[PDB]
DNA sequence: TCCTCTTGTCAGGCCGGAATAACTCCCTATAATGCGTGACACGGACTCTACGAG
DNA sequence: CTCGTAGAGTCCGTGTCAAGGGAGTTATTCCGGCCTGACAAGAGGA
């Protein structure tokens, strides 16, 4: 056991997300329904997360404790303690960069204020109602100017080249990567030396503080948009067998299933060169799935299968009353107690 | 008493042996918390100095 | 049959008779509840009802 | 989004079907027009005859029995070899006649895809080599881009632009010797690439532009049709909404099925599209509801038995 | 007299064919076309009042 | 000398608490038999 202190929090970079994860979860399958062993490489996977039963591989070639670092050649499961299946994380390759809800919809929209663009505008961008000019060259249009459908059409038709604009969360990420923190910070401090209006000054200070902290911490803005999505270890969203044949699963299994399905379908639709409208719908649905996954409660309320109650997303699982369910009230049942 | 697996088993053995020591470890709920927050795009690591 | 048995079984107003005293039975059968579907909630309630 | 596109009435649908037919036929003729594809045809037909391949791996029905195919491919080999010997005007007319006789054949889609892809990758190699050679030239020799266009364009095979650029005696023209080896070796390599093409170095341009035109035409026609029939897809979707799958997922699977149907639809049979497409849209919707519904996925036959 | 060394024959783990399952390629041809409390505090938008600049 | 803008104020709204038919191919369990270790009883030597 380490002797630690100072717990550090920062945005996870995509290479770190790949770093923690041991394998990619490509197919939504969970278990074989005949023999309830986990399917590879599904949401429950022994070769990725861990061996089901202590010190025994899936296919059953290696069963002795003497084998502990060998990795079964047929089934790519390493022979180790089943408890490891509680900590190993997975990851999913998302085809279309999707926005992180927490950094968008929270009353102060930090993407918005970093981009000094109101929330409604960004909403219009992600849902594919209008484009945004990402470096619109030597033209009569600014760098954060929105163009409507047929304004983008008249511009493209007239301006074929020297004009870079896009739609959706990938557009947002692209334009976000390009912003020069240092120069904009210098501009804002020059405003502070020259600008004298109470509320404008106040807002300016706010923006300045955000930029300063962001550039000091070492977080790069483009990470606010997620490319790789980590998947929680299986044991924390278990699929335990109830007695009598019936099964119980946490909702996260369903949410992950939905995300993987829509991601795979988008992959296929892209490979087929499908019409734009349908790919756009696909990106909308994927955004929806992700937003249910990260923080359920900021949208159209995706109910679960046949249960009427909204399914509980990660954010709900963390925040409770009060907050930490088992760490905070209430409250860690204890042994050696009577009443 | 509740969430530390190794601690609870070691303390069972200690009590049976007639010794009274302790070995707290990390509460399992906190480990779950780390994994659950890490499931988001939030990096939470235990630093060292 | 699904809707009828759902109402009778899995409903707020369909509850286990408390059958330990004749008084308990008779009083439970002659009861008037303001809860349930189409009715007030405890948090909703108010203090004037 | 669906509401914007109005209903592509019947005669419009037959119109776009003719445009699709024209694009597909154009691209099929275009394939016919380079002498390295019949190499692979005859080679795998013999594979089929020597029994190293399959009778269904090469053709999907002729146009105007094993006897007929075997004889037509024997005479195909004969004509091919004789026009290859007689390559040295006459070769262009004989290639046109070989292509016109080969038009008779219809290959099953994967092999036609493979042939269009082999011709695509050879043209890709051509364009990539020319682009890298011109990059090295313009950037290391500071080659003005107007003389680049005029002189370099047209041959891509002869040394006329090479020896004219070095002949202009310009000081960057003298540095041109610094990378003369790379540039002229790439010119020779390209000449060999077209020696394996064999026709020339301009018909590569003609073929890629004609193929792009056909493909774009076909894609646009199918886009129009699909956007017109989105309403049909959503209409059929209403049945399956409450099988634990989401509404929009259903509509998407239906869209994929409708795409397939459009790709396989034949108007010439004379029947209305909607009835025919219904089959594929329902097939896709049913298969997806069966597959993505349950948590512990269950094979489709077992679902049918349930 | 006690402990050690020896002759001899069976059994269990492992692999092969078979037979019931699964997954993709055939799926098709009349027409069907949009349908699913409540108090608090803070922030944003709109209005009013007053000042400075052209 | 006159007009528009800047600043201040108020009201409202939000988050947060209190239709299946099938042909071909491969996987997987299941019974039948081969191939190498291990077990029994006695004998001989210290
Ligand atoms: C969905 C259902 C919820 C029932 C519920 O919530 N009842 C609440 C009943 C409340 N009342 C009526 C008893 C009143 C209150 O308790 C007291 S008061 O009125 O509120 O004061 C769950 C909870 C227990 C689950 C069963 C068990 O696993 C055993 C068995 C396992 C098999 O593999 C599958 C079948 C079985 C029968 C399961 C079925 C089903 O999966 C059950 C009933
Ligand atoms: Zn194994």
């Amino acid at each position: 056991t380490e002797e630690f202190d100072a717990i550090k929090i920062a945005l996870a970079s995509p290479d770190m997300i790949r770093s923690w994860s041991f394998g990619e979860v490509k197919k939504p399958e969970t278990i074989n329904y005949r023999t309830f062993k986990p399917e590879r490489d599904g949401l429950f996977c022994a070769r990725i997360f861990g061996p089901v039963k202590d010190y025994e591989c899936l296919c059953g070639k290696y069963k002795r404790l003497k084998h502990r670092g060998v990795i079964c050649e047929k089934c790519g499961v390493e022979v180790t303690q089943t408890k490891v299946r509680r900590e190993r994380m997975g990851h999913i390759e998302l085809a279309s960069p999707t926005a992180h809800i927490w950094f968008l919809k929270s009353l102060p929209s930090r993407i918005g204020l970093l981009l000094d663009m109101p929330l409604r505008d960004i909403e219009r961008v992600l849902y594919f109602e209008s484009y945004v000019v990402i470096e619109g060259g030597m033209t009569n249009l600014e760098r954060q100017q929105i163009l409507t459908e047929e304004q983008y059409l008249d511009a493209l038709e007239e301006f074929g080249d020297e004009f870079d604009a896009k739609m959706g969360a990938e557009a947002i990420q692209a334009l976000l990567k390009s912003m020069d923190l240092e120069q904009e910070c210098e501009q804002l401090r020059e405003e502070l030396n020259e600008t004298n209006s109470e509320t404008k000054r106040k807002k300016l200070t706010k923006r300045i503080k955000l930029l300063e902290a962001f550039v000091q911490s070492g977080n790069k803005p483009e990470w606010m948009i997620l490319t790789v999505l980590p998947v929680l270890p299986p044991d924390l969203r278990p699929l335990v067998p109830l007695d009598g044949g019936r099964f119980a699963t946490s909702d996260l299994n369903d949410l992950y299933r939905r995300v993987i399905n829509r991601n795979n379908r988008l992959k296929r639709l892209l490979d087929l060169a499908a019409p734009d409208i349908i790919v756009r719908n696909e990106k909308r649905m994927l955004q929806e799935a992700v937003d249910a996954l990260l923080d359920n409660g900021r949208r159209g309320r995706a109910i679960t299968g046949s249960n009427k109650r909204p399914l509980k997303s990660l954010a709900d699982m963390i925040k409770g009353k009060q907050g930490r369910f088992r760490q905070n009230l209430l409250g860690k049942r204890v042994d050696y107690s009577g009443r | 008493k509740s969430d530390d697996v190794n601690g609870r088993t070691k303390m069972y053995k200690n009590i049976v042996d007639g010794n009274h020591q302790m070995e707290p470890g990390m509460p399992e709920s906190f480990n779950v918390l780390l994994k659950e927050i890490r499931s988001l795009g939030i990096n939470i690591e235990l630093e060292d100095e | 049959s699904a809707a009828v048995k759902e109402f009778f079984g899995s409903s707020q107003l369909s509850q286990f008779m408390d059958q330990n005293n004749p008084l308990s039975e008779i009083t439970h059968k002659r009861r008037i509840s303001a809860l349930g579907p189409g009715g007030l909630t405890r948090e909703r309630a108010g203090f004037e009802v | 989004e669906m509401g914007t596109v109005e209903l592509l009435t019947r005669e419009g649908e037959i119109d776009i079907a003719k445009r699709i037919e024209d694009g597909i036929n154009q691209v099929q003729c275009s394939v016919a027009e380079y002498p390295e594809a019949i190499t692979y045809l005859l080679e795998q037909y013999d594979r089929v005859e020597a029994e190293e391949a399959r009778l269904s791996d090469l053709i999907t029905g002729f146009v105007d029995d094993p006897e007929l195919a075997r004889e037509k491919f024997a005479e195909l080999r004969a004509q091919y070899v004789v026009t290859r010997d007689t390559i040295k005007a006459t070769a262009q007319e004989e290639i046109l006649k070989l292509s016109e006789v080969f038009k008779q054949f219809r290959l099953v889609p994967k092999q036609f895809d493979y042939l269009v892809n082999s011709m695509r990758v050879m043209m890709d190699r051509v364009r990539t080599q020319e682009r890298l050679i011109m990059k090295l030239c313009v950037e290391q020799c500071k080659m003005p881009k107007k003389n680049f266009i005029t002189l370099f364009t047209g041959n891509e095979t002869s040394d006329t632009w090479f020896n004219a650029a070095i002949a202009m005696n310009k000081p960057w023209s003298e540095k041109l010797h610094d990378v003369s080896e790379e540039v002229h070796r790439a010119l020779q390599k390209l000449q060999q690439i077209e020696e394996e093409t064999g026709l020339t170095i301009e018909q590569v341009k003609d073929i890629n532009r004609r193929m792009s035109i056909g493909e774009a035409k076909a894609r646009r026609a199918k886009k129009e049709m699909v956007e017109a029939n989105l309403r049909l897809v959503i209409s059929i979707a209403k049945k399956y909404t409450n099988r634990g799958l989401q509404f929009l997922d259903l509509i998407q699977e239906g869209n994929i099925g409708l795409m397939k149907a459009v790709d396989k639809f034949e108007y010439r049979r004379g029947y209305k599209f909607s009835t025919y497409a219904t089959w594929w849209i329902r097939q896709a919707i049913t298969r997806s509801i069966a597959d993505q519904a349950r948590t512990i996925r269950i094979p489709v036959h077992m679902i049918e038995t349930i």
